[PDB]
């Protein structure tokens, strides 16, 4: 079962208060340097880790009462998950993944994330030629440095669902 | 100069780097500096502390051969988490690789992490101590302290192929905190730091990882003989070699 962990106390008060939908976007995506969420061996630096944000971030704050937290990113994915955008997309992605690896570990989760509405909206984006192009050619940053391609990574997440 | 430096980690500073770790790291910055010249992988402390500005980490190829050697003798080592372990596996994104795909798994010597890790009697630290030497955050490694090692055979005909990288400040997985003269920043205590190359990635297709740590705690470890890497211009390739994953223990 998960207990919170130790380690990156700032990002534990980050979030103890109700943060907008608007702005869950801003740090699960993390193209701004001052919402970027990531830890010392996250796979890639320069975008945020949503494990890190659910890890460290959100969970420790929903235990200490702030529940508002989970519809908020509910709807920060969905928005976020139907935006026709590829980091948006990828990274609404990840933060599903994300769930799934903290499961993994902990075994079980303070709360889990209603992702009807999500999965829908991830798996009709998928079957979008401009949107699929757009994830086979994106090598902004650190995608630069893998010829495997995002939309190759975001497919091969989609099968563990 | 030293200025531009001090200048240049606060632009690039990480979110997950804390007000101590921040102090720490400007403060003791000129002691990884001489480090650095004493090595001789830099010939100045102002070399060192443009090459951090710069994020080019150029070094002489007298210097990167003779570091090899320790490697050669008696290995490499990457102590991990079990949780960071799974993540090899089970992260979909990372595509069955012990490290960054194309990229990499960055290493230390073995024998700089039998030395640094063991006491003199033979026996292993506190999760507690070691957490510290690591510069890691406390508990990381509560439930085991694992390690990634290629055995002297694989680490000698990997050289042979070339395959030996360092690191630089475009390496993905680098960060504020990665630093120049193929050394890792361990904090305030810099005779904890170790020496950093970068080896290349053991695939771990169809490998499960329930399988490896049910049998890493039957034995001990998990082992991959002949192991597939993938070298830097992304190709699939078997050498011949040992690769362990332990749990450690005295």
């Amino acid at each position: 079962m998960y207990k919170v962990p130790k380690g990156l106390e700032h990002y534990q008060k980050m979030f103890q208060k109700e943060v907008t939908v608007n702005d869950l976007k801003k740090y699960l995506i993390g193209s701004d340097k001052e919402y970027r969420i990531t830890r010392r061996d996250s796979y890639m630096g320069d975008i945020s880790d949503p494990e890190v944000i659910l890890e460290y971030g959100v969970y420790p704050a929903f235990i200490k009462g702030y529940t508002q937290l989970k519809a908020n990113i509910e709807e920060a994915l969905l928005e976020m998950s139907n935006s026709g955008q590829a980091l948006d997309i990828y990274q609404a992605v990840q933060t599903l993944n994300a769930e799934n690896m903290l499961l993994n570990y902990y075994e079980s989760l303070p709360f889990y994330l209603n992702r009807q509405s999500i999965l829908a909206n991830i798996t009709k984006a998928l079957k979008d030629a401009h949107i699929r192009e757009a994830m086979a050619h994106y090598k902004l940053g650190e995608f630069a440095h893998y010829q495997d391609t995002m939309l190759d990574m975001v497919e091969r997440t989609i099968e563990t669902f | 100069e030293r200025d531009l430096f001090e200048k240049k980690f606060k632009e690039i500073k990480d979110k997950w780097v804390t007000d101590k770790q921040a102090d720490e790291f400007i403060e003791t910055a000129d002691k990884y500096a001489d480090k650095a010249v004493q090595m001789s992988a830099v010939a100045s402390r102002a070399e060192y502390y443009r090459m951090y500005v710069s994020r080019k980490y150029q070094y002489k190829k007298e210097f990167v051969e003779k570091l090899k050697q320790v490697y050669k003798e008696s290995g490499a080592s990457h102590v991990t988490s079990k949780k960071d372990l799974m993540l090899a596996f089970d992260d979909a994104k990372r595509k069955s690789t012990i490290g960054r795909q194309e990229n990499g798994l960055f290493v230390t010597s073995f024998a700089e992490d039998m030395a640094l890790l063991f006491t003199d009697q033979g026996k292993l630290k506190s999760a507690d101590q070691i957490e510290n030497i690591k510069g890691v955050d406390s508990g990381k490694y509560s439930d085991g302290v694992y390690q990634y090692e290629y055995d002297s055979e694989l680490t000698k005909n990997i050289d042979k192929l070339g395959y030996i990288r360092t690191a630089s400040g475009d390496t993905p997985g680098a960060n504020s905190l990665n630093i120049p003269g193929c050394q890792t920043w361990s904090g305030k205590h810099i005779e904890n730091s170790e020496s950093e190359l970068i080896f290349p990635s053991i695939s771990v297709k169809d490998l499960k990882s329930k399988a490896v740590l049910a049998e890493i705690d039957a034995k001990g470890y998990f082992e991959i003989i002949d192991p597939t890497i993938i070298a830097p211009n992304g190709d699939h390739k078997k050498v011949t070699g040992r690769f362990k994953i332990k749990k450690m223990q005295d």
